[PDB]
């Protein structure tokens, strides 16, 4: 069954999210950097 | 200028979605208590409906947004946005068009895991 | 049923990896500043 | 210091993978074709197997990693290998051709 499949994607996403929150972040740090020059 | 509200917003409605165990009342009434405020983020200042066809002004961190057919026409939220005024400040955020539909497919999702 | 849920999620993994994707773009956008600067 | 190559393959490489096209005969092989390489970039440059800790020094556009143990933490990195494990679980748990 089809069943585990969507734990995976859930787990997947979840994670995905954790990507774009670090990255959010990371843009900050840049925007940091070149409004300091 | 990325979206910065609307993807935190986002964040957190797709968590409290992604963790909530359905059936079970308090994550739950957390969602429905969150997803208004990510709607909001994602709502144009003249329909007061879901973007259409994202634009956001180039022009400043205060973040209002409008659909594509939204152009010169007068804004809700009163007093204006001061930053807001210049309208050819146009550009087509990809970003919020891509959150637009995140947010359609989250409440489809939703919908869902309620039936 | 669970089919459909699985589809949904799905598309919106496909969402993400776009969003990812802009993030990057910016991101470069970004160091593409911070070398010419520093 | 941002990772661009692990970044951009994850991305195509979910991509393929997600976007399988059952009609497309290609769509197996090149899943294939850009796996290794994926799972190269997020590979310890001392150790060999897969990011046990990831650690990027500042601002080298070299791109190398190596695990903690092997000689500043990139979090982004760590992500991405949590990312490839849970997309080969995905893999190996759907049926590709
Ligand atoms: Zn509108
Ligand atoms: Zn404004
Ligand atoms: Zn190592
Ligand atoms: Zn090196």
């Amino acid at each position: 069954g089809a069943s585990s499949q969507a734990a995976c994607l859930k787990q997947i996403l979840l994670l995905q999210l954790d990507l774009i929150e670090q990255q959010q972040q990371q843009l900050q740090a840049k925007e940091k950097e070149i409004e300091e020059l | 200028m990325n979206p910065v509200n609307a993807t935190a917003l986002y964040i957190s409605a797709s968590r409290l979605v992604l963790n909530y165990d359905p059936g079970d009342p308090k994550a739950f009434t957390e969602i429905n208590r969150l997803l208004p405020y990510f709607r909001q983020s994602l709502s144009c200042c003249v329909c007061g409906h879901l973007l259409q066809d994202p634009i956001a002004p180039t022009n400043s961190t205060c973040q209002h947004y409008v659909c594509k057919t939204c152009k010169g026409k007068k804004m809700m939220m009163k007093p204006s946005c001061s930053w807001c005024k210049d309208y050819e400040q146009f550009e087509e955020n990809k970003q919020l068009s891509i959150l637009v539909n995140c947010y359609k497919k989250l409440c489809e999702y939703i919908t869902q895991t309620t039936l």
